[PDB]
């Protein structure tokens, strides 16, 4: 019963009971796709709206980090939105301390080190929230999984929240070296569509962002045209 | 620093850290406050006279400042800190306000230090009940009793410690308001014996009067100890 | 138990602590606020523990300002730490503004120090009714141990606060004469209070609307609202 | 950010975490001392887990400064604490007195940061005994401290796991007439008795406080010992 | 409650330390360290079964500082968190002296960070195996040496010719024992050193590896700086592996 | 349930009950509702409503700046702490820029201060619901926060006891909040806040708090005289 | 982390403090020691722990302020633990620094109970804040001021003390307690006392004769002053006798230990002679 | 400077003169300010400065001897014991951000046996202290501009064997020799003398 309450504990297998339970609200969100390209880099993300009678753009998921860079959030969405205000944080750091846009490699290991911090010690516990750190700085264009237990990794394509599996399948049969983020908006918001539980949650829209060569590697929700 | 919370309510609404304090102050040695006219009178009771207990005369009647004067029951401990706060607040005061502190303004201060043990995290209450009497410059007699709750009330008369109830059950039966330095003495000690051991030896008394504090002497004591235990004796009869 | 922390919720979303701090309040004495136009009447049972307390000691009522007197139910000790921070900052207000502080004003920074729990172990087991008069006119305020203030034409905290709303619910209205209001107070007090009511067993206090002043009333003051019921 | 004791007494009047950390440092491989009269010698086992480390990189025995130096039993990382902040002591000392610290002085600091860990909030006892050999104006001392922070002068002893057989050999071997070099061969013959496989420079570690200095013995050094057990 | 804190058991033990240890090979990776007469090498398994997952980016194998290279097996955020802790361990030490740290001191000082969370509660040990592999100056003629300090979760600082820290390692440990024995092992080219612990990676997975699901850390007496070996040179090796 | 006395502690599911419980108060708080049309936005709240001659009064509206104000729902005591927050927030901002705090911006402020309170061990969830109604350059914004830190940009929402019966009603009309007038908005506002009352008691202006924002007009909270006006001349028929 | 706290500085429902109950279990569990405050000193006698042949004595150049058993703490103060010794040697250290403290200031010794006060107020606190176990360690202090004389106080881990005549702390304190109650009396000689400790202690350790190997003797007693210095401060009042802790020697105690065997011996005579 | 204070300590008591002088530049506020404050039932202090260090310090002084006595079961500390607390007091307060007590003191006592073990000091006890915390035995000594006048008359007058009634011609030549010679009127003088009995208020001499 101990084993589990806090995330400063060990369990007798050699893993921290917490973060897999946070990883557990992440597998239990919304939907999250990404496609890192040769051109810049594409996130979209399903918003499942509990109301018919929200704005368009309420519970954004997706954030400017930096003109460069931004985070789509698959998970706690308030979680979310303190990496990227750390994110946030992190990149400014870069160009008031460093002169610098802060490349994607070294924001996405500084998003990791965050939500580890909060996954060492009794007081805190483990953030509820993937982060989908997407950056065109000098690095070129990256895509990073920042998990809750701060474990990092790049992808050319990730997808996050309950359709994973079903969204990586078809995330498979998309050729990365050859696509270009015009079709990837296109392919990525197609795949959540796609894999959209019609009859649970009747209401949601696909908020689609890129940072791309098209958009001056400036991180921005792609227009409303490009999204279906 | 380690401030987690010790003193929290239960369902019922109980505070249980300071109904346990209270416990403490039952299990400790009766103390017993009379007011009079002109005398406030503070009879405790000692642990009883042990042959190895240095000769030399400890007072169990700790004196606050000249004019103020407390008795405590509960956590001997704990009690020598609240007189040492008490001590020092009196001489805060001195400084502060060339005026001596008047004895209702003391005992609120130490029923604040008492309340504050029951609301700091980190910190149990003070497992004291207090007994605080003394004279006003003005020269108004007081006595006040301080729980470890820290809610503190005047009295005419007063008890604190083991059988507290029942002193207090017997006390306002025979008490009459204006009262003699004897008359008070006389009903302090007759208090006390309602619990205390019918030993003389074990009650310890001293005598509040304006400027002028004095504690018994055992041969002082002991003539009214045989005049009360024969009007105990009478009482007895009676019944 | 110490199972549960201080900062915890239940499952129907109430805080615990403050829940329970509210149960000790039932057990405390009861206390009352009438506001009528005249004025505005406080009354409080003392429940003196014994006959050898000096009543006057033990007071259920305190003077915040000239015109703002607040009455305690719950734990005594507890109140003493709210009316005395009642009293600093409604001086901090004459300070600083040469005017008397607002009656809500005065409530509200009162449930300034009642939020700050977690710095202090609990909440305060103590309720509080605040009443007096300023430019509003007369105001009778209740503040809680969650840190809610409530403005009531009339109200009751304590033990027999239950039955003494089904008695304000059937006699109080908005047009009361301070006399009558004076006379309710201490017509539920006798009901409700488990001693048999005394000039001394009670305490009253009203703010006159008139003169905007506070009168503790003596017992003999007291005696002389009995001697009219 | 824990601020609570993990050591408190049992019903019993035992300090049970102190007991666990006394078990933790009986645990260790076998370290021991035996004070002469020109000298001391602390010698210690360093089997390690396999042929693949670095034997010159394990160190069991250490300098504390010019003067004194101390082997360990049981946990070496919690030694590693104690050993810096022994060095750190002894060279504050310097600083202060411009001379060496006593061995008795060096024991009583150790000895304190032992027991502010069995008190201490939010920090368990240390897990390991030290042997402290130094020489002073006082002459040559051996010190054992303990998890509980108790240090006793032994004239010699031994900690870890062999240690019972290894006091018992002691007693009968060891004499006050015992010179240096007849007390390195005891030292060394004590190891040997507990020891399964040869005994080896890279196997054992050797300090010895001779004439106003402690030292680590070089493999060339033990190697001149070992030869003659 | 004596397996939740950091508290000794009756039998002395840390229980969460032990644990800690379990949390170095839960994620079933190995990585092999073998020191040679004028280097170190580092290899670790590097398996990434997502094909979506870009390879550049998991790496084990850190520069601490441009004369010190790690390789963490364990929690990879725990390794992370760990390595940012020695790269400030070292900047810290070469601005308080001047010049590199001293790998020895290095792990020394890890090892202290390590132990530290194995005595005060609510922190929970990094449940990671650093590896420190680097040149150190001998102080007697000024020739580098190759050096490998590993540091586990109790804070156990050690030395190492080779070593073994993952999934199999009591039976890659098993393999360099054997090796031991045939030949002087400090006696050894870089090539025949790297043949060894890639043989040892090898037997233990039980499996032949490609040169792309293993990373190698280097460093050399002509080149003393941590560099990453290039997948070329390891495919060298591999073949040499396969043939003898 | 194990899991359900620490904010810290995710359960095996991944849900956080402290914050689930903590939503518990808002819903059990006393109704309110926000709709928003072109260039203005309608709080409309329930107060406690009078027991015979017998009157309490509770804040639950304010005002945080000339543009900006809150309807709560839930523990009185949270909207407070938030209430002095936001307004502190606001006069910095407004101290800064000499030009109100964005509704964007200032969403984006509560959100944040409510997850300082979800995440360390010292610290607890509010218990309570605002409903931020603004105005600035980009227009009116209806906010509803939540103890979970989770904010929606809202066309209209209620919330608090017999809320879902409000919404019900406000999902009928909200389509056509863009094109109403003022006057139709608390109408809308009302006839929503209604259907959340118990059993057969009517709005009036002594059980019914309004507070309107938006183009020219500065966040203004009606009751009494000034509530008359929408509340006297007001009936729900089905 | 809260879920693992012991709550050290609780009551208990009974309104008794747990971690110093056991505490004071911990100090019946310690080595036996026994104060004789007389007129012409006090006298602290303790048992040792049986001594391993392989002990070795830290060759200490000043011999009387500290053994396995007795501690000075100033000129005029000394003091025997019972308990945890690691906790005593926390203590004594700041009790040396308050004795010394109060001399900085006042530039007099510190009076016995004040200083005993101090070192209480000090295990006071560990049983009200903190939330870590108290001090496990009872002291016996002696010392001499110019206020109350030969002063020999109890101190106990709750921070309560007590002023004795006689008293002892350790293993079998209420068996001692009896033996000091029957054979104290007010007039008596520094021999005397140092006789009556060492058979209270010889009877409760349960020994034929007193084991000179198992017992420390320490004194606290008045002697000659003799570094005056009268011509370096000509206004400072040097008083003729000043206080000096002794801790005796195997040699020192050796008759007093003999004469406390024959005291035994003659007391078992006539307990032969009540059964004739 | 303004005020002078004087003392001196004879067999069986000592004597202590302080002007009354209190001012405001060139103003007399008084001619009768009391400067020497009874700070034990055998211990006062003539104490000379402005009005605000001079009663902060003696008070401060006299507060922490009351409180020490109250926590020491009614003890009465030695005048060597408080003359070195005052000189600390002092001491520690020309290293403080308040900076020093503008105060020079003559700290006069009898030290009575306080038990029938008492070895210590018995009799008249004078302390010179100057602001610094400079603590100095002397058999007499004053501060002020008249100081340096009245040190040497009563180096010439002084002998240690001096009656009660010598004692007050001699103070009486003391303050005398101040009005004649210092400018700054020092019309009126407190003189208080501690003997076996405790502090009397000598009214005789001014």
């Amino acid at each position: 019963s101990g084993h589990d309450q806090s995330t400063d504990v060990f369990s007798a297998e050699g893993r921290v009971f917490q973060v897999e339970y946070a990883g557990k609200a992440v597998d239990n969100s919304s939907t999250a796709v990404a496609a890192c390209c040769k051109d810049g880099v594409v996130v979209a993300v399903e918003k499942v709206h509990t109301s018919r009678m929200l704005e368009k753009g309420s519970n954004n998921r997706i954030h400017a980090v930096d003109r460069q860079a931004g985070i789509c959030i698959c998970g706690l969405l308030p979680d979310g939105r303190a990496i990227v205000s750390r994110a946030r944080q992190e990149a400014e750091n870069s160009r008031d301390i460093f002169a610098t846009p802060i490349r994607g490699s070294v924001l996405a290991n500084r998003v990791g080190e965050f939500m580890h911090a909060y996954t060492t010690h009794f007081a805190y516990r483990p953030f509820g929230c993937s982060a989908i750190i997407a950056s065109y700085a000098d690095d070129g264009p990256q895509l990073f999984v920042s998990d809750p237990s701060g474990t990092v990794a790049g992808y050319y394509g990730v997808a996050l929240g309950k359709a994973k599996t079903v969204a990586k399948s078809e995330l498979e049969k998309l050729d990365f070296s050859s696509l270009t983020c015009d079709e990837a908006v296109g392919k990525l918001a197609s795949i959540l569509h796609e894999v959209h539980d019609k009859q649970k949650d009747k209401l949601y829209e696909v908020e689609v962002a890129w940072v791309c060569d098209k958009s001056d590697r400036k991180f921005v929700h792609v227009p409303a045209d490009m999204v279906p | 620093s380690y401030d987690r919370a010790i003193t929290v309510f239960s369902p019922d609404g109980h505070l249980f850290q300071v109904e346990y304090a209270q416990e403490a102050v039952k299990k400790g040695l009766a103390a017993v406050g009379v007011l009079g006219s002109d005398s406030v009178v503070i009879a405790v009771e000692k642990k009883s006279a042990v042959k190895l207990q240095d000769s030399r005369t400890i007072r169990k009647i700790y004196k606050v400042d000249a004019n103020i004067y407390l008795a405590f029951a509960g956590l001997s401990a704990d009690a020598r800190v609240l007189i040492n706060k008490a001590q020092l607040e009196c001489q805060r005061f001195s400084l502060n306000y060339e005026d001596t502190m008047d004895v209702d303004m003391l005992v609120r201060y130490v029923a604040g230090v008492q309340q504050k043990s029951t609301q700091s995290g980190g910190s149990r209450p003070f497992g004291v009940a207090t007994v605080i009497g003394g004279f006003n410059e003005d020269g108004k007699p007081h006595l006040w009793k301080t729980d470890p709750s820290g809610m503190c009330s005047a009295w005419r008369a007063v008890a604190i410690g083991r059988h507290d109830q029942t002193v207090i059950e017997y006390m306002e039966k025979s008490y009459k308001d204006g009262m003699s330095r004897d008359e008070c003495v006389h009903f302090a000690i007759k208090s006390l014996l309602e619990v205390v051991e019918s030993g003389s030896r074990n009650i310890e008394l001293l005598v509040l009067q304006y400027k002028e504090a004095r504690y018994l002497t055992e041969e002082e004591l002991q003539k009214f100890v045989v005049e009360v235990e024969k009007e105990r004796e009478e009482e007895a009869a009676a019944k | 138990e110490y199972d549960r922390g201080v900062n915890t919720f239940s499952p129907e979303g109430r805080i615990f602590q403050i829940e329970y701090a509210v149960e000790a309040i039932k057990l405390g004495s009861t206390s009352l606020g009438i506001r009528t136009p005249e004025g505005v009447v406080l009354a409080a049972e003392k429940r003196v523990p014994s006959t050898l307390v000096v009543p006057s000691s033990m007071s259920k009522i305190m003077e915040v300002d000239s015109h703002i007197a607040a009455v305690m139910s719950g734990m005594v000790a507890d109140a003493r730490i709210l009316v005395e921070h009642a009293r600093v900052e409604s001086q901090n207000h004459r300070f600083t503004y040469n005017e008397p502080m607002s009656v809500e004003s005065c409530t509200l920074a009162t449930c300034d120090l009642s939020i700050q729990f977690g710095l202090m172990s609990r909440p305060f087991g103590v309720s509080l009714l605040i009443a007096g008069v300023d430019e509003k006119g007369p105001q009778l305020w209740q503040t809680d141990p969650s840190g809610t203030h409530t403005r009531y034409d009339a109200q009751a905290i304590g033990g027999g606060a239950e039955a003494a709303q089904s008695v304000f619910t059937e006699r109080y209205h908005r047009n009361m004469t301070l006399e009558e209001g004076e006379t309710l107070a201490v017509d539920i007090l006798k009901q409700v209070m488990e001693d048999q009511l005394s000039p001394e067993n009670i305490e009253v206090a009203v703010v006159r609307a008139d003169d905007g002043k506070l009168h503790m009333y003596t017992p003999t003051e007291i005696k002389a609202i009995m001697s009219r019921m | 950010e824990a601020f609570y004791g993990l050591t408190t007494f049992s019903p019993s009047g035992k300090l049970i975490q102190i007991e666990y950390a006394t078990t933790a440092a009986g645990k260790g491989t076998t370290a021991l001392g035996v004070k002469a009269t020109d000298g001391v010698v602390i010698a210690a086992k360093k089997k390690a887990p396999s042929t693949l480390v670095d034997a010159s990189s394990i160190q069991k025995v250490f300098v504390l400064d010019e003067h004194v130096g101390c082997t360990y039993s049981g946990m070496g990382p919690d030694c590693r604490v104690l050993i810096d902040s022994a060095r750190k002591n002894c060279q504050q000392y310097k600083l202060m007195y411009n001379e060496p610290i006593p061995i008795s002085q060096l024991v009583r600091k150790i000895s304190a940061i032992y027991q502010e860990f069995t008190q201490s909030g939010g920090v368990r006892p240390f897990g390991c005994s030290l042997l402290v050999a130094g020489v002073d104006a006082n002459g040559y001392h051996l010190y054992q401290v303990d998890p509980s922070g108790t240090f006793w002068a032994w004239k010699a002893t031994a900690i870890g796991t062999g240690s019972p057989d290894a006091k018992a050999f002691l007693e009968k071997r060891y004499t006050v007439d015992m010179e240096l070099e007849d007390a390195v061969h005891t030292a060394l013959l004590t190891l040997k008795e507990g020891f399964d496989g040869q005994m080896t420079s890279e196997n054992t570690q050797v300090g010895r406080v001779v004439e106003n200095r402690f030292e680590i013995l070089s493999v060339d050094q033990l190697r001149d010992y070992l030869d003659q057990i | 409650f004596d397996k939740y804190i950091t508290v000794f058991s009756p039998e002395g033990s840390l229980y969460q330390v032990e644990y800690a240890f379990k949390a170095v090979t839960y994620p079933g990776l190995l990585t092999v360290a073998i020191r040679c007469k004028d280097a170190v090498l580092v290899v670790t398994q590097h398996l990434i079964p997502d094909r979506l997952m870009r390879p550049d980016s998991v790496t084990a194998l850190y520069e601490v500082t441009p004369n010190i290279g790690c390789c963490m097996t364990g929690r990879a955020p725990d390794g992370r968190a760990l390595v940012q802790r020695a790269r400030e361990e070292a900047s810290d030490y070469q601005y308080r002296y001047g010049v590199e740290i001293p790998i020895a001191v290095l792990a020394k000082r890890m090892g202290d960070k390590a132990q530290v969370r194995t005595q005060q509660a609510g922190l929970r040990p990094m449940g990671v195996v650093s590896t420190f592999i680097g040149m150190d100056q001998s102080d007697q003629d000024g020739s580098l040496k190759p050096q490998i300090y590993t540091v586990d979760p109790a804070g156990w600082t050690g030395g190492h010719i080779a070593c073994a820290a993952g999934k199999k390692q009591v039976e890659a440990m098993a393999f360099l024992e054997k090796r031991q024995k045939s030949t002087e092992l400090d006696a050894l080219t870089q090539k025949e050193a790297a043949m060894i612990a890639l043989a040892a990676l090898q037997s233990a997975i039980g499996t032949a590896v490609k040169a792309k699901e293993v990373e190698v850390g280097r460093c050399t007496a002509a080149n003393p700086a941590f560099q990453r070996v290039p997948n070329s040179e390891v495919e060298e090796w591999l073949t040499a592996v396969a043939e003898a | 349930n194990e899991y359900d006395s620490d904010i810290t502690t995710w359960s095996p599911t991944g849900r956080l009950f402290q914050i689930e419980y903590a939503n518990e108060a808002v819903n059990n708080g006393s109704a309110t509702v926000g709709v928003k049309g072109k260039n203005f936005v309608v709080l409309a709240a329930l107060k406690r409503s009078p027991v015979a001659e017998l009157s309490s009064y509770q804040e639950k509206v304010f005002e945080i700046d000339e543009h900006v104000g809150m309807s709560i729902s839930g523990l009185v005591a949270d909207g407070r702490v938030l209430a002095r927050y936001l307004r502190t927030e606001c006069m910095n901002y407004r101290y800064m820029y000499s030009n109100g705090m964005p509704m964007n911006q200032m969403a984006d402020m509560i959100g944040e201060k409510h997850q300082r309170h979800i995440q360390c061990s010292g610290k607890r969830p509010f218990g309570v619901g605002l409903l931020l109604a603004g105005y600035d350059r980009q227009g009116p914004h209806l906010y509803q926060t939540v103890p979970s830190g989770d904010v929606y940009d809202y066309k209209a929402t209620a919330m608090g006891v017999r809320s879902q019966a409000s919404r019900t009603y406000l999902e009928r009309h909200f389509e056509h909040f863009s094109d109403c007038t003022l006057d139709e908005l608390v109408t809308h506002a009302l006839k929503a806040l209604a259907s959340a009352t118990s059993e057969g008691i009517e709005l009036n202006v002594k059980n019914t708090t309004i507070a309107i924002v938006g183009k020219d007009t500065p966040f203004t909270i009606f009751e009494e005289e000034s509530a008359r006006k929408y509340l006297d001349g007001f009936k729900m028929r089905p | 982390s809260h879920r693992y706290d012991s709550r050290t500085t609780t009551f208990s429902p009974e309104g008794r403090l747990y971690q110093v109950e056991y505490a004071v279990e911990a100090i019946q569990q310690a080595g036996t020691v026994i104060g004789v405050c007389t007129k012409d000193g006090v006298v602290l006698a303790g048992e040792k722990m049986v001594p391993h042949p392989l002990f070795d004595s830290e060759s200490m150049q000043d011999k009387n302020t500290s053994g396995e058993k007795m501690y000075k703490i100033a000129e005029h103060i000394g003091c025997s633990v019972a308990g945890v010794t690691s906790d005593a040697y926390a203590l004594l250290n700041y009790a040396r620094l308050s004795a010394l403290r109060h001399q900085y200031t006042f530039q007099e010794p510190m009076a016995i109970e004040d200083l005993c006060r101090i070192l209480c107020d000090e295990k006071q606190l560990y049983t009200q804040y903190g939330g870590v176990r108290p001090y496990g360690v009872s002291f016996l202090l002696v010392g001499w001021d110019r206020y109350y004389g030969y002063q020999l106080y109890s101190t106990e881990p709750s921070g309560d003390y007590s002023a004795w005549s006689a008293y002892a702390i350790g293993q079998n304190d209420q068996v001692a307690h009896a033996l000091l109650k029957k054979d104290w009396h007010e007039s008596m000689t520094l021999e005397d006392g140092m006789l009556l400790a060492l058979r209270v202690l010889g009877k409760t350790m349960d020994t034929a004769k007193i084991d000179l190997d198992r017992v420390e003797v320490a004194v606290m007693r008045k002697v000659p002053a003799s570094n005056i210095d009268q011509l370096l401060d000509p206004f400072k009042h040097h008083p003729k006798t000043t206080p000096r802790f002794q801790i005796l020697t195997r040699s020192e105690l050796k008759p007093h230990a003999e004469r406390a065997d024959q005291a035994r011996e003659a007391e078992e005579k006539a307990e032969a002679e009540r059964q004739r | 400077m303004a005020e002078t204070a004087i003392a001196f300590r004879c067999k069986d008591y000592v004597m202590v003169a302080a002007a009354g002088l209190n001012a405001f530049y060139y103003i007399k506020i008084t001619d009768a300010e009391d400067k020497i404050t009874q700070l034990d039932t055998h211990q006062l202090v003539a104490c000379t400065g402005e009005n605000g260090p001079r009663v902060n310090f003696t008070e401060y002084i006299k507060c922490n001897l009351a409180l020490n006595r109250m926590r020491q079961h009614g003890r009465h500390s030695s005048c060597e014991s408080t003359a070195n607390f005052m000189r600390n007091c002092l001491a520690s307060a020309i290293r403080s951000r308040e900076g020093a007590y503008q105060v020079n003191c003559l700290f006069a006592g009898y030290d009575t046996p306080v038990s029938e073990d008492d070895d210590g000091v018995v009799g008249p006890q004078l302390f010179y202290m100057d602001y610094l915390g400079t603590l100095q035995a002397v058999p007499y000594g004053c501060h002020g501009y008249g100081a340096c006048f009245v040190t040497a008359l009563l180096d010439r007058l002084w002998r240690p064997d001096l009656s009660q009634q010598e004692g007050l011609e001699l103070m009486q030549k003391c303050c005398d020799e101040v009005k004649r010679r210092v400018i700054i009127s020092n019309s009126y003088f407190f003189v208080k003398a501690v003997t076996k009995n405790g502090v009397e208020v000598i009214t005789a001499v001014h």
